[PDB]
């Protein structure tokens, strides 16, 4: 029997002002690592930057690996406009940074939240 | 005419603020959902109302043109208005309020996340140049309305980027959808 590995979930949030990478275990009850753009960069104006997203993802991935996480499934929240739907390069940049740090990448799902109740659009 | 849209994540206080503001401004309050029902765009099925947005924009443009109106709804920023006001609140507040409304755990979670990632704000900025963001946290409706009228009278047509909820992320973890 050849089988191994411990997998987590990387919750990735791309907002207007920032990026968050929150890594949990598969159950989602335990927090493995939590990093945002605001934690890795000095200036407010650089917090939304995809470079900051990559750096935060790098820190998160390192922390997760040291705690024994071999790979992660990704759950992405990447809001974009209603006119032009532009999520931005940030979430993808974060995912790539997770891979480059040595994490395996599993399923990638876009869970981007849609506010609802009131009138219902199509 | 002056058409002002009041939008934001469900639970943030759109209706409260819109009514108080319309009264204090001497404008007329219009709830977008009900308006959608009147023009026959909206169809109500058990109990949600489905509409086609382009039609609603068409009717809003047509009927209200021409008027002084405070428009209340989370779709209001998708309408052809003169000014958009986006209300923000600490996502925990959203969670508690929607929790009191009886929403499902998943629905609460999605709307709380929606506030976390600034979804409505991003939509509004994509749709309009004139967007005023207002943080409702630890404020009374009175203070919020006077803040809004104050900014309009300044006048300021655009203010955005005033909240970053990533800083409060841990506090909202119990409401989020993290489950495997
Ligand atoms: N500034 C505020 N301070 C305290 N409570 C508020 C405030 N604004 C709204 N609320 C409360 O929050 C709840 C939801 O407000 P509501 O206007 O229905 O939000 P929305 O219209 O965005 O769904 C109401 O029960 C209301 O009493
Ligand atoms: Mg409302
Ligand atoms: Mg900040």
């Amino acid at each position: 029997i050849k089988k191994k590995e411990k997998w987590g979930i990387a919750h990735i949030y791309s907002s207007y002002n920032n990026t968050i990478i929150h890594i949990t275990d598969i159950t989602g009850a335990e927090t493995i690592s939590r990093w945002s753009g605001g934690m890795v960069v000095k200036a407010d104006r650089d917090e939304p930057s995809p470079y900051a997203a990559m750096l935060a993802a790098r820190r998160a991935a390192e922390e997760a690996l040291e705690k024994g996480i071999v790979g992660v499934h990704i759950r992405v929240r990447a809001p974009g406009g209603s006119k032009s739907k532009t999520p931005g390069p940030g979430a993808q940049a974060a995912i790539r940074a997770l891979a480059r740090a040595g994490l395996k990448i599993g399923r990638v799902e876009d869970v981007t939240p849609i506010p609802h109740d009131g009138t219902r659009p199509k | 005419g002056m058409l002002i849209a009041i939008t934001g994540t469900p639970g943030v206080g759109k209706t409260t603020i819109a009514k108080l503001l319309a009264e204090k401004l001497g404008y007329e309050y219009v709830n977008l959902r009900d308006f959608a029902l009147e023009k026959g765009c909206g169809r109500e099925v058990d109990g949600e109302v489905e509409v086609e947005i382009d039609e609603l924009a068409y009717f809003v443009e047509k009927e209200l043109k021409d008027r002084n109106v405070v428009l209340d709804g989370h779709l209001s920023h998708l309408m052809p208005v003169d000014l958009v006001v986006v209300l923000r609140a600490h996502p925990r507040i959203i969670g508690e309020r929607l929790r009191e409304r009886g929403y499902s755990k998943e629905k609460i979670g999605e709307n709380v996340e929606a506030e976390l990632v600034d979804a409505i704000l991003i939509e509004a900025i994509d749709e309009h140049e004139n967007v005023i963001e207002v943080d409702t946290t630890n404020k009374t409706p009175e203070e919020i309305v006077e803040e809004i009228i104050g900014l309009i009278k300044s006048g300021v047509k655009r203010r955005v980027g005033i909240v970053d909820w990533s800083e409060v992320y841990d506090e909202i973890i119990p409401y989020l959808r993290l489950g495997g």
